[PDB]
C-alpha cells in the first residue's frame, strides 16, 4: 500500500521514500499506522521493526531506534535518532573530555598511506646535505 | 678554494676575508663571506665574554638558517615548526640588518652614510639578540642605520 | 660529486619524484571520493529548517527561552582540529582568523570559552593555550553523530547553564573545486531564518505534548546537522587541498634535477678534465 | 640539422626526397653512408629498387668495415662529386653521416698523428677539418648545394 | 636478464607464426606490471582491473621464472 | 669531531675499570643522537618514549662542553 508523498530519511540516509498507504508502527505515546487522510501532525514513536504496507502491497518491519516522525498536509515523512538520545550517558563523554582535556588523550587516522608517507618524507629528507654542494 | 694558491694564502695567510656571489649576487652591497671570514685574534677573554658569546650565537643562527635552508627549499616553508619560522624571520631580518650606509659611498650609489660608533652596535647585538623590536619592518633593517635611525625609517617605513 | 655524490643525488631525485607521483595520485583519489561522498547532507536538516520554520508562524510566538540562549556573558567558538598530514596553509588561515575574532573578543572584553575537535587546533590552542573546556579527537574519516554526541551534550551544558550568550562555529567553506574560503560561523545566536514562519503554518498541527520538548530536542538535533556538514566540506576541501600541494610541490625539485644535471656536467667535463691533464701527465 | 632516429624510416623521408628531387626540379643529389651497419645498406638498395628511383643519385658507403684513412677520405670526394653538378651549375643537397664518426675519425688520425690531441682529446685542429666541412657547403651563385646531416649523437652531451 | 633494459633491432623477423604472431602483449602488458606495480607500494584498495591485471603480471612472471640447467620445447 | 668519524684500533685496553666501566652509553647516544636525528626531520611525529630518549639525548649533548683553553682533572 504506498500513500502519496512519504519517505524515511535522515541526511545521513534515508531509510525508505515514495508513498506507503499503509503503515504498521507503535507511535512512543500510542497506536500508529499509516492510512491515507488523515490530518496534519506531529509525533515520536520508540524504537522497532515498523511493518508497513507499500507500493504494489510491498509490506515490511522496519526496525525503529525510534524518532520523531510526522506529516505535514499532504506529505508523510520519517526522522528517527540513529540512536535514542542517552540520558547521563554523554555525561560520562563530558568527564571524558574533562579528563582528556586535564590528561592528555589521543585518537589516530588510519591511512598505511599516511605512516609510509612519513616514512617517505623523513627518509626522502633524510641523508639530504646535497644542498651544500648546490650553488646559487 | 683547492686552489694550492690559495692553500698558500690560507697556510701564510695573516688576516683575510671573503665574499659571497650568492651574496653579491643577493644584492647586498657589502657582499662578504661572514660565514667565511674570521678573525685569529678574536680572543673571547679579549674579547670579553659579550662578544664572543653574541657573535657565537649570530653563527648559530647562520648555522641554522643554512641548516634549514634545505629543508625549505624542499618543502618550502608550508611546515615550518613554529619557533624555527620565527628564527627564520629573525635571519633573513638579520642579513637584510648588517647593512648600513657609507659617507664617501654616495658615489656608486648617490646616498650617503656614515661612520658607525661600535657601542651601538653591542646595542644592535642585544635587541637584535632581543628580536627587541617585534615589528621591525625587513626592507627597513637593509642598508640602513642605527636603531634610532632605523627607528625613524620605522617611523617611515 | 663522482656521481656518488651526482648520481646519489640524482637517486634522491628519483626516489623523491616517485614519492611525489605516489603523494599526487593517491591524494587526488581520496580527494575525488571526498568530494563524491560528502555530498549527502542536506536532507535532515533542511527538512528541519523548513518544518522548523513552518512551525514558527503562530506557533513561535509562544515562548523564546532557547532562543534567549544565554544571556550577555561569555561568548564561545566551535572548532575542528586535523587528523590529516600535509594537507596546507589551513588552520594557518583558519587559526589566523580565529587569532582576530579571539582580539575582538578581548576588545569586546567579554567572557569566553574555547572547544576543540581534532588534534591540530588542539595543537593550536593547546600551543597557543586559551581557556577550553574539552576537545574530541580522531574520529577520522568516518566522523559518527555518537562520536559527536559527547561533546555535544557537554556543550548543551552552556546554553543550558545560560552560561555563555553568543558562540561561535568555525570551517572554511568550499569555494568548490578551485578553493574552499574560510568560514566561521556566529552560534549561540538564533537561527533566525524567517522565510519559514513568514505564513502561517496550514497544516493542521497537533502536538501531543508541548513542543518545547521539540525546541530544546529537535532544535539540538538540527543544529548537530550543520556542524556534521561543514566538518565535512573541511574534510574533502582538506583532501583536494593536500592534493594540489602535490603536483607543485613535486614539480619543483626537476629543476634542482636539471642544475645536478649540470653539476654531472661541470663534473663529467672534468673527470674528462683530470683524467685528461692526467692523460697528458701520463703521456708525460 | 637532423633529429630523428631508429624507428623513424628516414629513408621514407629520403623518399619523400627523391618524389621531392625529380618532381620538384631536375636537380638530382646523391648522399653517401660511412661507418655503418651493412644490412642497412644493401637493404636500402633494394629499398632503392623498390623506390626504383635510384638512378639519379648513387654513392660508395663506408659501412665501417674499413681503415680510417678512407674514411677520413670520404668527405672530399663527395665534395668534388656534387662538386660536379653545382659545378654543372647544378644545384642539390645530400645527406651525410655521423660526424663524431668523423671528427672522431679525426683524433684517432692525431694519435696516429702522434700529435696531441685536443682536449677532451678532440682532433687538436678539429675545428678545423670542420672548416673543411661546413666551409664547403654552399649554394653558388650558379649553383646551390644544401644537404642534412645527422652525427652520432653523444650522450646528449 | 635487464626488464626491457636490453634491446634489440633486429627483431621477430625468424618468429613463428604462431610464435611470431602470439608473443605481443609480454613486452607491453609485462612492462605495464613493473611499471603499473608502483602504486602497490604506497598505493592500496585498487580497483579490480589493476587486481586481474596485476595479478596475471606478477604470477604471469612467476610462470617465466625457469629452472638453471633446464631445457626446453 | 664525530663519533665515529674518528676511531682507533687500540680500543679500550688503556680505559681504567671506573672509567673502562663507566663509558659505555656514549656510542649509542652517538647513535641516538645521531639516530634521533632520523625522525627530527618528520615534526611531531614521536611520543614522550621517543621524547625520553631524544630529551635524553639532547642532554647528553649538552652534556658535551668544553673550554677552549681548559685543564682536566
Amino acid at each position: 500500500a504506498m500513500t502519496y508523498h512519504l519517505d524515511v530519511v535522515s541526511a545521513e540516509q534515508q531509510m525508505f521514500s515514495g508513498l506507503v498507504e499503509k503503515i504498521q508502527v507503535t507511535g512512543s505515546e500510542g497506536e500508529l499506522g499509516i492510512y491515507p487522510g488523515h490530518a496534519p501532525l506531529l509525533t515520536a514513536i520508540k524504537p522497532g521493526m515498523i511493518r508497513i504496507v507499500k507500493q504494489h502491497g510491498h509490506e515490511e518491519f522496519i526496525y525503529l531506534s525510534g524518532g520523531i516522525l510526522e506529516v505535514q498536509p499532504g506529505n508523510v515523512t520519517v526522522l528517527a535518532d540513529t540512536a535514542i538520545r542517552g540520558q547521563d550517558l554523554d555525561e560520562a563523554r563530558a568527564m571524558e573530555a574533562k579528563r582528556k582535556a586535564e590528561e592528555h588523550i589521543s585518537s589516530s587516522h588510519g591511512d598505511v598511506d599516511y605512516a609510509q608517507a612519513s616514512a617517505e618524507l623523513a627518509k626522502a629528507i633524510a641523508q639530504l646535505r646535497v644542498i651544500e654542494l648546490t650553488k646559487k | 678554494l683547492t686552489d694550492p694558491s690559495p692553500a698558500t694564502t690560507f697556510a701564510h695567510l695573516d688576516a683575510t676575508v671573503v665574499l659571497s656571489r650568492q651574496i653579491a649576487s643577493l644584492g647586498i652591497y657589502p657582499a662578504v663571506d661572514p660565514l667565511d671570514s674570521t678573525s685569529r685574534q678574536l680572543d673571547p677573554l679579549v674579547v670579553g665574554q659579550e662578544h664572543y658569546d653574541t657573535a657565537r650565537g649570530v653563527q648559530s643562527i647562520l648555522q641554522r638558517y643554512q641548516e634549514l635552508k634545505d629543508i625549505i627549499a624542499i618543502l618550502g616553508m608550508d611546515e615550518l615548526s613554529e619557533e624555527d619560522k620565527l628564527v627564520v624571520a629573525r635571519a633573513r631580518k638579520i642579513q637584510r640588518f648588517l647593512s648600513q650606509p657609507f659617507f664617501v659611498a654616495e658615489v656608486f650609489t648617490g646616498s650617503p652614510g656614515k661612520y658607525v660608533s661600535l657601542k651601538d652596535t653591542i646595542r644592535g647585538f642585544k635587541g637584535i639578540m632581543e628580536g627587541e623590536y617585534d615589528h621591525l619592518p625587513e626592507q627597513a633593517f637593509y642598508m640602513v642605520g642605527s636603531i634610532e635611525e632605523a627607528v625613524e625609517k620605522a617611523k617611515k617605513l | 660529486a663522482g656521481a656518488k655524490d651526482i648520481r646519489s643525488k640524482i637517486a634522491s631525485v628519483q626516489n623523491t619524484q616517485k614519492i611525489t607521483k605516489a603523494m599526487e595520485m593517491v591524494a587526488a583519489s581520496k580527494m575525488r571520493k571526498s568530494q563524491d561522498r560528502m555530498a549527502a547532507s542536506r536532507p535532515y536538516a533542511e527538512t528541519m529548517r523548513k518544518v522548523i520554520g513552518h512551525l514558527a508562524h503562530g506557533n513561535l510566538e509562544y515562548k523564546h527561552p532557547y532562543l534567549e540562549d544565554r544571556d550577555v556573558k561569555r561568548v564561545g567558538y566551535l572548532v575542528v582540529s586535523t587528523d590529516r598530514g600535509l594537507a596546507g596553509g589551513l588552520n594557518i588561515n583558519l587559526f589566523k582568523k580565529l587569532l582576530a575574532e579571539m582580539k575582538t573578543w578581548t576588545d569586546k572584553g567579554v567572557q569566553a570559552d574555547l572547544a576543540m575537535i581534532g588534534s591540530k587546533g588542539v595543537s593550536f590552542f593547546n600551543s597557543v593555550g586559551g581557556n577550553v573546556v574539552a576537545q574530541v579527537t580522531g574520529m577520522g574519516d568516518n566522523p559518527s553523530l555518537s562520536e559527536l554526541i559527547g561533546p555535544v551534550k557537554v556543550m548543551l551544558q552552556a546554553y543550558d547553564e545560560g552560561r555563555l550568550d553568543k558562540l561561535y562555529i568555525v570551517s572554511n567553506k568550499f569555494i568548490n573545486t578551485m578553493s574552499q574560503v574560510p568560514t566561521i560561523s556566529q552560534l549561540l545566536p538564533l537561527p533566525a531564518s524567517d522565510d519559514d514562519d513568514l505564513k502561517h503554518k496550514s497544516w493542521d498541527y497537533l502536538y501531543e505534548p508541548d513542543p518545547k520538548a521539540l525546541l530544546d530536542t529537535l532544535l539540538r538535533r538540527y543544529v548537530e546537522s550543520q556542524v556534521y556538514q561543514g566538518v565535512v566540506e573541511n574534510l574533502a576541501s582538506e583532501q583536494a587541498a593536500r592534493m594540489v600541494a602535490m603536483k607543485a610541490a613535486t614539480d619543483n625539485g626537476g629543476s634542482l634535477i636539471k642544475e645536478l644535471q649540470l653539476v654531472y656536467n661541470k663534473a663529467r667535463q672534468a673527470s674528462i678534465t683530470q683524467e685528461l691533464t692526467e692523460i697528458v701527465s701520463g703521456a708525460a | 640539422g637532423l633529429f630523428g632516429g631508429a624507428g623513424v624510416g628516414k629513408t621514407v623521408n629520403m623518399m619523400e626526397l627523391i618524389r621531392n628531387i625529380a618532381i620538384e626540379h631536375s636537380g638530382y643529389s646523391v648522399f653517401a653512408g660511412v661507418g655503418e651497419r651493412t644490412r642497412e645498406g644493401n637493404d636500402f638498395y633494394h629499398e632503392m629498387t623498390d623506390s626504383n628511383v635510384i638512378d639519379k643519385v648513387s654513392l660508395v658507403y663506408g659501412q665501417m668495415n674499413e681503415p680510417p684513412g678512407n674514411r677520413l677520405r670520404v668527405a672530399l670526394t663527395g665534395l668534388t662529386m656534387a662538386e660536379k653538378f653545382r659545378d654543372e651549375g647544378r644545384d642539390v643537397l645530400l645527406f651525410v653521416d655521423n660526424i663524431y664518426r668523423y671528427t672522431l675519425a679525426g683524433t684517432e688520425v692525431s694519435a696516429l698523428l702522434g700529435r696531441m690531441p685536443s682536449a677532451v682529446g678532440y682532433q687538436p685542429t678539429l675545428a678545423e677539418e670542420m672548416g673543411v666541412l661546413q666551409e664547403r657547403i654552399t649554394s653558388t651563385k650558379t649553383g646551390s648545394i644544401t644537404s642534412v646531416q645527422a652525427v652520432y649523437v653523444p650522450a646528449d652531451d | 636478464v635487464n626488464p626491457g633494459i636490453s634491446v634489440s633491432r633486429v627483431g621477430g623477423a625468424a618468429q613463428t607464426k604462431i610464435m611470431k604472431k602470439l608473443s605481443g602483449g609480454i613486452r607491453t602488458a609485462l612492462a605495464q606490471y613493473r611499471e603499473l606495480a608502483a602504486f602497490s607500494q604506497f598505493a592500496s584498495d585498487l580497483d579490480d582491473a589493476t587486481r586481474n591485471q596485476l595479478d596475471h603480471g606478477q604470477k604471469v612472471t612467476e610462470l617465466l621464472k625457469q629452472k638453471q640447467y633446464a631445457p626446453m620445447s
